[PDB]
């Protein structure tokens, strides 16, 4: 998207010489892509690329399909055993921790610190 | 001279037994914790049957593991060619020695020797590293290497080494898969010595006769089916001696051991050799 | 040396 | 159909495909692209037994292994009883 | 057999008994009655019977003869092999071969066709030729028997698998193609298992065997044959993958962790790295490693993309000047790389997808240069700079491909490859609607 | 199954022999007089 954003910036005009606005201008290409606001209609009037834009969109959509595919692939395998292993950490953490709520565990922390020094 | 396409020496039959062992021990290679002797030459052809494809292959690996020497005829024709064969493949795949003793007069081509080289009346297998050619009588058709082999075996048996975990003398085992001709005489002579303990393979030969056995009438029925041409062509003066000799072997069955073709269990050779020893 | 030794073996 | 095709295993395909990337760089000169122009020009200027025995040895054991498994497949020692 | 032997007229002649016991398939009886007998075999008597055993498809008797002793190399004279191929090669299979060469021609298939045609008119590697003769007619047992005698076992198995697969692709008749495919599967499994055993026994020798270019079995080694036949299982195994890894890191020893190498790479003079007199030797070994080359090329590609963006977007006006010159040198070297790959294999270059991505990008760059260079019309510059913009944008899509090396995301990106075709069809339908 | 599918294929291509590849047939189709095709006097 960043690459095609700089492509769109090039479409808009020819000359860039402002170090302050260079960062801002390219930042707007993601802005155009996100909420679907583009000046391409005006850009064409300003003056092969039209097919290139459609090819860009076609390439982009495969990207979003990719997560669907691999999410399916990884959700297929069993996962309950992983949680059974992971449950150990939560139980272990509280046993070491003093059996007092956090708002009042400050006193317990201070008491423990006293012994160390 | 050395042989390369590998050392060969020529010595008299009457030559002292000790000098051979002293030369081998002093600088060519280290002391042997084990030794194996193979009988051969009864039949020029050797059939690579399923039974024989395993026993000798395991035996050569065992010899390499224990550093054992292998004493064979040393000719390309016969079993020794495969004993050589397998030895070479072991090196291709810590070091294994292979000594082959034959008759000097029985060799078709002899070249004096730096090292004379001959490239292909008996031919000599290339695989065996050291070749000893006994010359008791020049151009003598009868084979005399058996006597020198027996003398060397007797000396080696009486040799004492502290190494290993065998009381006193180093172990000796004779493998008898070949049948008849020099094989039976060699077995008789070796058994005459107390130390040797013979082993009989499962192949079809007079060795099979000895395996089946474990007076002359009891054993006459044997060897008839195994060796029909041999008995038929053999004169009565030879058949009577052949059947006489078997009694000496069967007198002391405790030393000898039998490898049965049946047992498909692996490392049967190791079990047989260890039991015999 | 070795050459001298070898000659002895044959005798 | 994305679900249908993502279900089947795909790791082996990548394992096969990884070969091309490794092969490409071995032929390519071991110099970065900005400086590989000199290497390209230099290359252009020029234009204008025992292992087999070991393999055989390895194959021998393979044959023995394939045969012994079939031999041991039997659960009875029928020839002993016969 | 009994009525014959008892007569005793031909009893002295073992040859007649052996021939009769060969006509009727009885190996066990023949081996015991004839071969066990202590009779001389000069290996010249057996040749005549061996020829017929080969013709009449008696594999067990062939194996028995070989076991009892017969020099195959001596037996396989140049006169025997030509007769073998010419008369005993089925006219139906020759028909399949002609069709396969015409339709599904391949690097190894053309060589096999040339070899077959050679033995139809009149070092030698006769054993491999006989193995091919057996394999081409879907003679399973005979091919199995001959494979053992072959010098190159794994390579021969892989080549046979490839040839059988190519034959199976043919559609002249279903049965022969199916049989060939089934046999090819078995030969592939053999080629896999034997190499696994070899690698288990010895690392260095197995690696040497892998890269061992053959003496014109098909003009290639086992790795190339596996790739060409798409033998994914053979190339996807611990041994081959480890061999490839030992090359990717090159001189650099493995299991040094990526961050340690990268820190040295970005900081050039470091000495705290482990790899498999002269200090320059360490730096030479480090630099020549292909992995470092790939990383450095990725960094240079990123820099090139930034420079291309800056020149295209910013201060691109009238005469191109130094920013252009510097920018265009890199694109020219990019073209020369594709030219090298074309020289190596144009057809495989066309097969590759990323290669086509590269070609279209370089073409677009040249198109962009064309408009500005001639400068016939002032408005032409404004109209044509869009081509340069499109060249820049296309290069970035190629940049994406490098993410496959990590292998943490390589399966996903390789999946996207075959995903894109389905998506393009499934979206073109909707576009038509 | 292989047999029935092969029978149907032997009908779909009809007189045209199989394994001639699609592009070869299509090129002749769009160019009518060609003679470089293989199929199962006048
Ligand atoms: C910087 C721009 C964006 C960067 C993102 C670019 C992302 C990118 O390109 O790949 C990241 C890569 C990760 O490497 P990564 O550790 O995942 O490599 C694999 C990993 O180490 C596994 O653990 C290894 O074993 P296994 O497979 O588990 O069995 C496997 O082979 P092996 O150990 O078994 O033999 C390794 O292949 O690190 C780079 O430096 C690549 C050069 C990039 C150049 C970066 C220069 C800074
Ligand atoms: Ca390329």
């Amino acid at each position: 998207m960043v690459a095609f954003g700089v492509a769109r910036q090039g479409i808009l005009r020819q000359n860039e010489q402002r170090w302050r606005w260079i960062f801002r201008s390219v930042i707007y290409e993601p802005y155009l892509a996100m909420f679907g606001q583009v000046p391409s209609d005006v850009d064409s009037t300003t003056y092969l690329v039209c097919i290139y834009m459609l090819s860009t969109n076609i390439l982009l959509v495969n990207l979003l399909v990719a997560m669907f595919g691999y999410t399916v692939g990884i959700v297929q395998e069993n996962n309950d055993q992983v949680w059974k292993f992971q449950r150990y950490f939560l139980v272990q953490e509280y046993c070491n921790r003093l059996n007092i709520p956090f708002p009042f565990v400050v006193f317990a922390y201070f008491y423990m610190v006293v012994k160390k020094c | 001279g050395d042989i390369q396409f590998g050392k060969y020496l020529r010595l008299s039959c009457d030559t002292d037994s000790e000098t051979l062992y002293e030369l081998l021990t002093q600088h060519w290679h280290l002391k042997t914790p084990n030794l194996v002797i193979s009988v051969t030459g009864g039949a020029k052809n050797f059939a690579l049957k399923p039974r024989m494809r395993k026993i000798f292959s395991r035996l050569i690996y065992i010899a390499q593991s224990k550093g054992a020497w292998i004493l064979t005829g040393g000719t390309h024709y016969g079993l020794m060619k495969y004993i050589g064969e397998v030895v070479r493949d072991n090196t291709i795949s810590e070091n294994i020695v292979a000594i082959g003793i034959a008759a000097w007069g029985m060799v078709s081509n002899r070249d004096t020797l730096f090292s004379a080289q001959y490239i292909m009346l008996y031919i000599l297998d290339n695989n065996h590293t050291h070749l000893l050619l006994v010359d008791n009588g020049c151009h003598g058709h009868p084979t005399v290497e058996a006597k020198l082999r027996n003398q060397l075996e007797k000396y080696i048996s009486e040799r004492t080494s502290q190494d290993s975990n065998y009381g006193g003398k180093i172990p000796i085992v004779c493998f008898a898969q070949g049948g008849g001709r020099e094989t039976l005489k060699a077995i008789n002579t070796s058994v005459k010595s107390k130390i040797p303990c013979v082993v009989v393979e499962g192949s079809g030969q007079i060795a099979d006769v000895i395996a089946s056995l474990v007076t002359s009438s009891m054993v006459k029925e044997k060897l008839v089916r195994f060796l029909p041409r041999t008995v038929s062509r053999l004169p009565e003066e030879e058949i009577e001696s052949w059947i006489k000799w078997l009694k000496e072997i069967l007198e002391s069955s405790h030393l000898l051991t039998v490898i049965k073709m049946e047992e498909a269990g692996d490392e049967i050779v190791s079990n047989a050799i260890s039991y015999a020893l | 040396d070795l050459v001298n030794f070898i000659q002895a073996n044959f005798k | 159909y994305t679900v249908g095709i993502v279900q089947e295993n795909n790791d082996q395909v990548w394992k096969f495909q990884r070969y091309f990337l490794v092969q490409e760089y071995c032929n390519r000169l071991n110099i970065p692209f900005p400086f590989v122009v000199f290497a390209y020009f230099y290359m252009v200027v020029k234009k204008c037994n025992e292992t087999l025995a070991w393999e055989g040895v390895m194959k021998e054991n393979y044959l023995v292994k394939i045969n012994t498994k079939a031999n041991d497949n039997s659960e009875e020692m029928r020839h002993r009883f016969r | 057999y009994k009525a014959f032997s008892t007569n005793e007229q031909d009893k002295d002649n073992w040859n007649g008994q052996l021939k009769l016991l060969l006509e009727w398939n009885q190996l066990d009886l023949a081996s015991d009655e004839i071969f066990t007998n202590d009779r001389r075999w000069e290996s010249a008597d057996l040749q005549e019977v061996m020829f017929t055993a080969l013709i009449k498809d008696r594999p067990k008797f062939v194996r028995l003869f070989l076991e009892n002793g017969l020099n195959l190399q001596k037996f396989l004279t140049n006169e025997v092999l030509t007769e073998l191929f010419s008369t005993h090669f089925s006219t139906l299979v020759y028909r399949n071969l002609q069709i396969a060469k015409n339709s599904y021609n391949d690097a190894l298939l053309t060589f096999v066709w040339k070899l077959v045609a050679n033995f139809r008119r009149s070092t030698r590697h006769p054993l491999q030729a006989l193995f091919i003769w057996a394999i081409l007619q879907n003679k399973k047992e005979l091919s199995k028997v001959i494979w053992e005698q072959t010098k190159g076992c794994t390579l021969a198995a892989l080549g046979a698998s490839k040839l059988l697969k190519t034959l199976a692709k043919v559609k002249n008749d279903i049965n022969a193609a199916g049989e060939s495919e089934e046999l090819a599967n078995e030969y592939e499994t053999r080629a896999v298992e034997l190499f696994t055993e070899c690698y288990s026994n010895d690392e260095d020798l197995a690696e040497q065997l892998l890269v061992y270019s053959c003496e014109a079995w098909g003009g290639s080694n086992c790795l190339e044959l596996a790739v060409e036949a798409t033998d994914q299982h053979f190339i996807a195994q611990p041994g081959v993958q480890n061999f490839l890894s030992k090359q990717w890191y090159g001189e650099i020893s493995r299991d040094t962790k990526n961050w340690k190498i990268i820190l040295c790479l970005f900081i050039i003079p470091l000495v705290g790295c482990g790899l498999v007199k002269k200090l320059l030797w360490y730096y030479v070994a480090f630099f020549t490693s292909p992995f470092v080359v790939f990383s450095w090329n990725v960094v240079f590609y990123i820099a090139f993309l930034l420079l291309f963006a800056y020149v295209l977007l910013m201060d691109f006006h009238s005469v191109p000047h130094t920013p252009e010159l510097i920018l265009y040198a890199l694109v020219f070297v990019l073209f020369c790389d594709e030219v090298r790959q074309w020289y190596m294999n144009g057809v495989n270059y066309f097969t590759d997808l990323w290669n086509v991505m590269d070609t279209l990008g370089l073409f677009y760059f040249i198109a962009g240069i064309v408009f500005r260079l001639h400068s016939s019309n002032k408005s032409s510059l404004y109209s044509g700079r869009v081509i340069f913009c499109l060249d820049y944008i296309i290069f970035t899509l190629r940049l994406i491909h490098i993410f496959t090396v990590s292998r943490n995301l390589g399966p996903k990106i390789i999946m996207l490859q075959r995903m894109l075709i389905d998506v393009f069809f499934f979206l073109f339908l909707f576009a038509v609607w």
